RNA sequence: CGGUCCGGCCGGGAACUCAAAGGAGACUGCCAGUGAUAAACUGGAGGAAGGUGGGGAUGACGUCAAGUCAUCAUGGCCCUUACGACCAGGGCUACACACGUGCUACAAUGGCGCAUACAAAGAGAAGCGACCUCGCGAGAGCAAGCGGACCUCAUAAAGUGCGUCGUAGUCCGGAUUGGAGUCUGCAACUCGACUCCAUGAAGUCGGAAUCGCUAGUAAUCGUGGAUCAGAAUGCCACGGUG
């Protein structure tokens, strides 16, 4: 990425709803390359999670997205020896990405008895933003209006 | 009945060549000829070290492939038989005379 | 490799071919057929008594030119090194650098 | 539940419950309900006195728990009284099968120390 | 270990043990038979089993049998 | 760095094989002894009969060695008196029916093994291996090659710290495959240790 | 005369027939469900006749060899909309916006020589 | 298409899959923008492929008196009734420890049981060895085909369908050891692989620190090969999902 500017992968949209978002989200959650298993457990903690929610598997994923969803973060960066933290606005496409990537790792730290029960009660506490992954956007936050002076 | 001849060499253009030589002297002398059938090369590939001591890494990768031909002489005439059998090939090409 | 060591391999060929190839080959056949003799053959006892040089696993896989029992292919009879000294020369037929 | 060498089963299914024994594992344990007429995947409830004794009197065929352990201990002994090298080996606490000592052999010696 | 059909012995080694029956226990038997498993014609006797510089000298008794010689000659110091 | 050898990477290319037989994997390896032990006879008995090339195919159950030399005359002898001698150890060493082809080597100065053993000859008479690898070179290129480099290492001159020196010109394209390099090796064994010799000889394109 | 359109993904070769009349389905003397355990496999050979409509409107007989699940399904969706142009030619313009007239070119990467994969590289060690 | 033991299996058909020889094609060629009207880059059209399309082979002059006198060759030196040579047994496999590279794990994206869909690339006559039979099994006996797109190694596993376990040092994990065996080999004590029964360590995700990888890549899942009587978690190679 030094002198070769590359655009971005578009990935084929959600075999179920059509929704390129959701295809982001299940190959966060895969592991070891398997697809078949990786959508099995979203679709089972969205199938879990709209129905303990008041349906809408579209919008009670977005509910839940809107509160992990980062609007500035901090990048590493020595200037005179020192390591300095500047804050800077992330882009929609990212904010949407590391918003999906604290909710898969923060199901996985959780102690329930499946992935699939995991992923559903991380998506209700972070509807209602109470959780690890909301945390994670706080911690991020926090971070960002410290350094503040050297924006 | 019928011959089956089966050509195997290292080299294509001296094996299809040999192969050309087959047929026009079959088809010549008054045969009904099935072929030049391609039969499927075998690859035998090695890996041998490049370096005399040591150096894992650092290694020469060759292959020695095998070319097979198929020629299917239905019409088992004296004059056809007598061509074939008098016929000088490439010394590098193993000729199969099945009956 | 040294040439007592190479000696010491002619003697493993030579006595390979004259007992276990058409002598010793008939009493090991004979040391596993269950329908006949299960106590008294003595067959497994004068195996012993035939040459150690004689069995054919004794033998080793030597370079034909140079002697290396190590890095050894049976396709061409010689070791990685001159292997590689007939290949580039042409010495070794069909065979050539690949890539795929 | 309580059979043959004082232990007593949980109830959990009868085939991982005969394994609580000391000397049947996987293929005792189906041997075990394939002789007495019990199912495998059946808990403790349910099942009666009378299916219980069934398999007490099953599985006292083969050497289990105490009576084990010492026919196992016997043949260790055998071996270091005999002189012979797997017996110096259980004397010396390293591994009798002939696994390196170079390196791991750590299950045998127990942990490290400086 | 092996196969079991018929166990292993030297021809050399079984005909000492052979010697050593009739004619009465002598001193020990020096032997480099390592390989060679003990047969109960062999209980009471002493066989030097060579350890690769020396012979051990071990006295055969009866839970001896079916192991073979080379277990009660040490090869390797340890200190 | 470490060079690919410029025959052996042109095989299939622009670059014949000096072995066109073809066999199974059953006697691959007894062909192979057999190719290396009559070579061996050829080159020691004809060492001063000028070989350059040596091509072993094999007829069915027979053997037809063709024998490249810059000097026919002394190989084939008083009307064949030297390649029946040859022929009938040939046959020998090979087990099956022998048959010997001489095949003339027109330009020497061309030919890149009778550069290299010119050159070994040379070291071996005391001779200076700058003018020994100088008259390699400009003989090469007043008789039409396109480019010319001839290599020799080790103690030069009988000297203690080995170097290697080299000479080149024209044009010599290791790169192009397409391209005519004629490539070989030969060893001085001097009274003072082992000068090897590299000389690649560039006759054109396609 | 059937309307002929050879496709290919990966290890997998696929060769598909056009006949029109009804919305029938046989892969390897096999039905559409039989043969593929996963729905995004069956959907992706419902992919040509979406752009292109048909419900009951023309049958294909498909056989598929080599490869797997994805490899298989991938090559079939290739071979339809080579076998939708054979009938039309029109059809061009509404399949290469959605990209299955394009052979996917991507072959697994051969294993390399000091490498423990096409691309892993042993883990390095400095002291 | 004609005939059905519903098997391309037999007449046949040369359409197609494929096999392997020859050839076409992609060059910033076209269009537009940026740019000194240049080079070039960006985007688009057409196209199976687009800016060296993907991968490999190919490693300049030279650098480190870098590695190999144990592949071989070789100046010098040294032993030459011994530093040579033959043989048996042993050692290279030792074990207070330390470091490097790996495999297998710590589990429910998982373990187990049954049912089942889809590969690629290789090897083979002193060989691969079917089918049948015996043994729980490793195997064994009997014995076809095949020097091989025909026959054999060889059932691909992940995956999918159903049932079970339900966060437990566990139906996780397999070490270590006891008992009995199988095969190869003159011979498995030191020191082989594999099986059967029993045993069920540590480990519930790893400190400081550190490595690989930019796309059919990483991750994972099987398959084959060279060496090899026998002995792969190594190496070399192969596709599946991705
Ligand atoms: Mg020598
Ligand atoms: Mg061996
Ligand atoms: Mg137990
Ligand atoms: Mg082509
Ligand atoms: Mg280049
Ligand atoms: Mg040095
Ligand atoms: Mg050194
Ligand atoms: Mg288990
Ligand atoms: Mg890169």
């Amino acid at each position: 990425p030094r002198r070769r500017v590359i655009g971005q992968r578009k990935i084929l949209p959600d075999p179920k709803f059509g929704s390129e978002l959701l295809a982001k989200f299940v190959n966060i959650l895969m592991v070891d390359g398997k697809k078949s298993t990786a959508e099995s457990i979203v679709y089972s903690a969205l199938e879990t999670l709209a129905q303990r929610s008041g349906k809408s598997e579209l919008e009670a994923f977005e509910v839940a997205l809107e509160n992990v969803r980062p609007t500035v973060e901090v990048k590493s960066r020595r200037v005179g020896g020192s390591t300095y933290q500047v804050p800077v606005e992330v882009r929609p496409v990212r904010r949407n990405a590391l918003a999906m990537r604290w909710i898969v790792e923060a199901a996985r730290k959780r102690g329930d008895k499946s992935m699939a029960l995991r992923l559903a009660n991380e998506l209700s506490d972070a509807a209602e933003n109470k959780g690890t992954a909301v945390k994670k956007r706080e911690d991020v936050h926090r971070m960002a209006e410290a350094n503040k002076a050297f924006a | 009945q019928r011959i089956r001849i089966r050509l195997k060499a290292f080299d294509h253009r001296l094996i299809d060549q040999a192969t050309a030589e087959i047929v026009e002297t079959a088809k010549r002398t008054g045969a009904q000829v099935r072929g030049p059938i391609p039969l499927p090369t075998r690859k035998e590939r090695f890996t041998v070290l490049i370096s005399p001591h040591v150096n894992k890494d650092a290694r020469d990768q060759y292959e020695i492939r095998t070319h097979l031909r198929l020629v299917d002489i239905v019409e088992p005439t004296e004059k056809t038989v007598d061509a074939l059998m008098r016929l000088d090939l490439a010394a590098g090409v193993d000729v199969q005379i099945s009956l | 490799a040294k040439q007592s060591m190479k000696a010491r391999e002619v003697k493993r060929v030579a006595l390979a071919d004259k007992y276990f190839a058409k002598r010793a080959e008939l009493k090991a056949i004979i040391s596993d057929v269950n329908a006949s003799d299960e106590d008294r053959w003595n067959a497994v006892l004068k195996l012993q008594t035939l040459p150690r040089d004689s069995s054919p696993s004794r033998q080793r896989n030597r370079c034909r030119q140079t002697g290396r029992p190590h890095g050894f292919l049976r396709k061409f009879g010689l070791s990685r090194i001159k292997v590689r000294e007939a290949a580039m020369r042409g010495e070794i037929p069909g065979l050539k650098k690949a890539s795929w | 539940a309580r059979i043959a060498g004082i232990n007593i089963p949980d109830h959990k299914h009868a085939v991982i419950a005969l394994t609580s024994i000391y000397g049947v594992g996987k293929t005792r344990s189906k041997a075990i309900l394939a002789a007495a007429g019990i199912a495998e995947d059946v808990k403790i409830s349910e099942l009666s006195e009378g299916q219980i004794d069934t398999l007490r009197d099953e599985v006292a065929k083969f050497v289990v728990e105490g009576d084990l352990r010492r026919e196992i201990s016997m043949s260790i002994k055998r071996l270091m009284d005999l002189g012979c090298y797997r017996g110096l080996r259980h004397r010396r606490g390293l591994p009798v099968r002939g696994q390196r000592t170079k390196t791991n052999a750590r299950t045998r010696k127990g942990p490290r120390k400086p | 270990r092996s196969l079991k059909k018929g166990p292993f012995i030297d021809l050399h080694l079984l005909k000492k043990v052979e010697k050593a029956v009739e004619s009465g226990d002598k001193k020990p038997l020096r032997t480099w038979s390592r390989r060679s498993t003990i047969f109960p014609n062999m209980i009471g006797l002493t066989i030097a089993v060579h350890n690769g510089r020396q012979h051990v000298p071990v006295f055969v008794t009866d839970e001896m049998v079916g192991h073979k010689l080379g277990e009660f000659a040490p090869t390797r110091t340890y200190r | 760095g470490q060079k690919v050898h410029p025959n052996g990477i042109r095989l299939g290319i622009v670059k014949p094989w000096n072995s066109t037989w073809f066999a199974n994997t059953k006697e691959f390896a007894d062909n192979l002894d057999s190719d290396f032990k009559v070579r061996q006879y050829l080159t020691k008995e004809l060492a001063k009969a000028s070989v350059s090339r040596i091509v072993i195919e094999r007829p069915a159950k027979s053997i037809r060695v063709t024998i490249h030399t810059a000097r026919p005359g002394i190989v084939i002898g008083k009307k064949g008196e030297d390649v029946e001698k040859l022929r009938k150890v040939v046959a020998d060493i090979a087990g099956v029916p022998a048959q010997i082809n001489i095949a003339e080597v027109r330009k020497p100065e061309l030919d890149a093994k009778l550069v290299a053993d010119s050159i070994t000859s040379q070291l071996e008479r005391r001779v200076m291996f700058r003018r020994a690898m100088k008259r390699a070179v400009q003989n090469a290129m007043r008789l039409g090659a396109k480019g010319i480099k001839v290599e020799v290492s080790g103690r030069l001159g009988g000297a203690e710290i080995a170097r290697t020196e080299w000479y080149r010109e024209g044009r010599v394209p290791l790169h192009t495959l397409r391209a005519d390099i004629d490539y070989n090796t030969s060893e001085a064994h001097t009274t003072y240790g082992v000068i090897g010799v590299k000389v690649w000889i560039f006759k054109g394109e396609i | 005369n059937q309307y002929y359109g050879t496709g290919r993904r990966k290890s997998s070769a696929a060769r598909v027939f056009i006949k029109p009349g009804n919305g029938k389905i046989v892969i390897n003397q096999r039905s559409l469900e039989q043969y593929f355990g996963r729905e995004t496999a069956r959907m992706v050979v419902r992919q040509p006749l979406e752009l292109v409509d048909m419900v009951e409107k023309l049958d294909l007989y498909i056989t598929v060899k080599g490869g797997g699940i994805s490899g298989q399904a991938g090559a079939i969706r290739h071979g339809i909309t080579r076998a939708l142009m054979e009938y039309d030619e029109s059809l061009r313009s509404e399949l290469r916006k959605a990209g299955f007239v394009t052979r996917d070119a991507r072959q697994v990467e051969r294993k390399k020589v000091g490498l423990r994969k096409a691309r892993r590289r042993p883990q390095f060690s400095k002291r």
